[PDB]
């Protein structure tokens, strides 16, 4: 798998290592989550969430 | 907003508004618990007051922070006469911090790349307390709507372009408003509201101003 296709399965951001594997990575607020792939808060309030 | 509907409280929790002399003359985004962007259009010198918080300005739902605006920093490039609708962005210095919450929550950010291929999704939501006709009055509760991206060729049927996209219709008072996409339950800024008029709709590319906005925006 690579980052041209389905965005290498990351939720926010891809980018390719050095050995044809893909990096998922996120925004300020939040961290990489247990999966590799998903995005879960690492501040009470971080950007861009509903909270109700 | 024109033909949208009806927020949720604290569904778009990095909506604000601005007030003047006249009330909701604008909308805007939090960037962070101190700083917020808009159209530079919108921003005279004259004393501002943001509302973050915001669902109805009629009622007082103890979600509201108002806040005033210390430091006004319209992009470099943007230029009242000539244009006046070009480069049309600006950055405002809250005098106290936002204390962010459920209702108060700032608008993500990505880089020049991912900006671009979030506006490029082709679905992005737009809001604000503009007006709800033609010529009517201003929204009581915050509107929203679901605008789809136009392609080069069509919307050049009336633009600089290269910092700018159309869309759908905002109106008067949306102006500064945030134009965002929905990625995976996160929601990415990826425009701001230039104009409307006839109430296609022509925004300001986000993507062409990250680096300026995370600069101007630092926190220290
Ligand atoms: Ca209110």
């Amino acid at each position: 798998v690579t980052c041209n296709i389905k965005n290498g399965r990351c939720e926010q951001f891809c980018k390719n290592s050095a050995d044809n594997k893909v990096v998922c990575s996120c925004t300020e607020g939040y961290r990489l989550a247990e999966n590799q792939k998903s995005c879960e808060p690492a501040v009470p309030f971080p950007c861009g969430r509903v909270s109700v | 907003v024109v033909g949208g509907e009806d927020a949720k409280p604290g569904q778009f929790p990095w909506q604000v508004v601005l007030n003047g002399k006249v009330d909701a003359f604008c909308g805007g985004s939090i960037v962070n618990e101190k700083w917020i962007v808009t159209a530079a259009h919108c921003v005279t010198g004259v004393k501002i007051t943001v509302v973050a918080g915001e669902h109805n300005i009629e009622e007082t739902e103890h979600t509201e922070q108002k806040r005033n605006v210390i430091r006004i920093i319209p992009h470099h490039n943007y230029n009242a006469a000539i244009n006046k609708y070009n480069h049309d962005i600006a950055l405002l210095e809250l005098d106290e911090p936002l204390v962010l919450n459920s209702y108060v929550t700032p608008i993500c950010i990505a880089d020049k790349e991912y900006t671009n291929i979030f506006l490029k999704f082709g679905s992005g939501y737009v809001s604000g307390w503009g007006r709800v006709f033609h010529k009517g009055r201003s929204a009581l509760v915050l509107q929203y709507l679901r605008v789809p991206l136009v392609d080069r060729a069509t919307c050049l049927r009336s633009t600089i372009y290269n910092n700018m996209f159309c869309a759908g219709d905002s109106c008067q008072g949306d102006a500064g408003g945030p134009h965002v996409t929905e990625v995976e339950g996160t929601s990415f800024l990826t425009g701001i509201i230039s104009w409307g008029e006839e109430c296609y709709g022509i925004y300001t590319k986000v993507s062409r101003y990250v680096n300026w906005i995370k600069e101007k925006t630092k926190l220290t």
